């Protein structure tokens, strides 16, 4: 469905991945 | 405040059968729910030294506005928000302002610890009142902004539990960060050690009782860090 | 609502005292005591925008909320660090974590290279007197450098006849031999002006 780390991370510092990371 | 959190997820489909499911295990149905939050960031035109009156570093932080909005302002708020005299329907309205810490640190941690500092806004008054003017006058300025619309259930010992979607909001447009399913979150708020591993085995029941259908997890450290920091390159 | 709040610059922790027996045959009755603590925060940036102040002001009043008022270029903030004056709707939807703390906390632990706390004057055990259709609030501001002088807190629901009632007190003051006064009743919401009184009558 989508990375929890990153909705996550998005609401604590507004950052939206374009690529895939780790 | 300490908040012991968990966090799973699941896609559109899985609605029904999680909502089901969390109505049983707690003995009631959901209840709707939404809130606005705002970002702010130090400005950056200003600089300040990153030091106490007692010379101790202080790390510069983002400040998190938060409230609930009608849902009949919705799409004023949102889609509508700017031109702001098109649209369907004095002082700043109430407020909740938040720092929060990254989490506590440690290897196996059965849950994420979170500390968070919490004042709440009121009201203002005078020249330049809108809650965009006193952050300014506090020297931080917006960076962005995100809608959350969700369930929640109340459980047992304080136990919370929400099912969210949330978008982010730009003139641009709202893009959902959640697409695809939803964010899954339980947590207690603390305010003794005790409580504390009190606390995590009220979440670690849960854990245990959705093993096999879904599952809840500590959410890595660095993804609940909101310090301002650079401009990085990821990877 | 209506309020003036009188400084006494010039004068000794009895004073007050002196200034309480000018009204003994005025009052009616004397409820609750009353607390308050004023800080003043000093701007650590470097580039600050001329004239943007550099200062900004916390009036905490206790048991008038356990609030807290932000003051700074004519602007004012109202906080709270009570859960209980939390909205219910906050509280509900979880903007809001259930447990607040002071602005003053914040400002002095997440925002303290930005804002550095310069003055912290408190008064405790204030009086409350009760006259004719005038309250009348009275205690002693003391700083980390021994007595700072009397704050005389004058509120009154009459909208109506004030500005006899705050020359009234001035008049009081003038019996009791208290010299060289600030008085402010300018105005910028009750908790407000109130908070912007105290700033202007202090700064």
């Amino acid at each position: 469905p989508f990375n929890v780390d990153d909705v996550l991370k998005f609401t604590f510092t507004g950052e939206k991945h374009h690529h895939h990371h780790h | 405040v300490q908040q012991l959190s968990l966090f799973g997820s699941i896609g559109d489909d899985g609605y029904d059968l999680l909502i089901s499911t969390l109505t049983t295990i707690s003995g009631n149905p959901p209840l709707l729910y939404n809130s606005l939050c705002t970002v702010w960031k130090p400005n950056p035109s200003y600089d300040v030294e990153n030091v106490n009156s007692r010379n101790q570093l202080v790390e510069p932080n983002r400040i998190k506005l938060s409230k609930e909005v009608p849902f009949s302002y919705l799409i004023d708020e949102t889609m509508m928000d700017k031109p702001l005299n098109f649209r369907i329907l004095e002082s700043c309205s109430p407020w909740s302002l938040q720092i929060s810490d990254i989490p506590a640190a440690g290897n196996n941690r059965s849950v994420s610890m979170q500390t968070i500092a919490e004042t709440i806004i009121l009201s203002s008054a005078g020249k330049n009142s809108s809650v965009s003017s006193l952050m300014n006058g506090l020297g931080y300025v917006f960076e962005f902004q995100y809608l959350t619309i969700g369930v929640k259930f109340f459980m047992k010992h304080g136990l919370i539990l929400e099912l969210q979607k949330i978008w982010q909001i730009e003139e641009a447009g709202n893009s959902q960060i959640t697409s695809g399913g939803f964010l899954l979150k339980a947590y207690i708020n603390v305010s003794d050690i005790d409580r504390i591993n009190y606390t995590e085995t009220v979440l670690m029941n849960l854990k245990k009782e959705l093993q096999g259908y879904i599952e809840l997890s500590v959410p890595d450290r660095q993804s609940m860090d909101s310090r301002v920091a650079h401009g990085n390159i990821l990877i | 609502g209506k309020s003036a709040v009188i400084f006494v610059e010039r004068a000794t922790p009895a004073t007050l005292t002196e200034l309480k027996d000018a009204l003994s045959n005025s009052i009616l009755s004397v409820r609750d005591p009353w607390s308050i603590d004023f800080r003043t925060y000093r701007c650590s940036i470097k580039n600050l925008p001329a004239d943007v102040s550099k200062l900004m002001y916390s009036i905490t009043f206790h048991h008038h909320g356990r609030q807290t008022v932000l003051i700074k270029d004519n602007s004012a903030m109202v906080t709270t660090a009570a859960a209980a004056d939390i909205p219910p709707a906050l509280v509900f939807n979880g903007s809001s974590t259930g447990v607040p703390e002071s602005i003053d906390t914040i400002l002095s632990s997440k925002l303290s290279n930005i804002w550095m706390q310069r003055q912290l004057i408190k008064g405790d055990a204030g009086e409350t007197l009760i006259l004719d259709g005038l309250t009348v609030r009275l205690v002693n501001l003391f700083s980390s450098t021994g007595f700072k002088g009397l704050l005389i807190e004058l509120q009154a629901d009459e909208a109506g006849e004030f500005e006899t009632k705050i020359a009234g007190i001035e008049g009081h003051l003038a019996e009791i031999r208290a010299k060289e006064y600030k008085t402010s009743s300018d105005s910028l919401n009750e908790i407000c002006d109130l908070a912007y009184q105290y700033v202007r009558a202090l700064e």
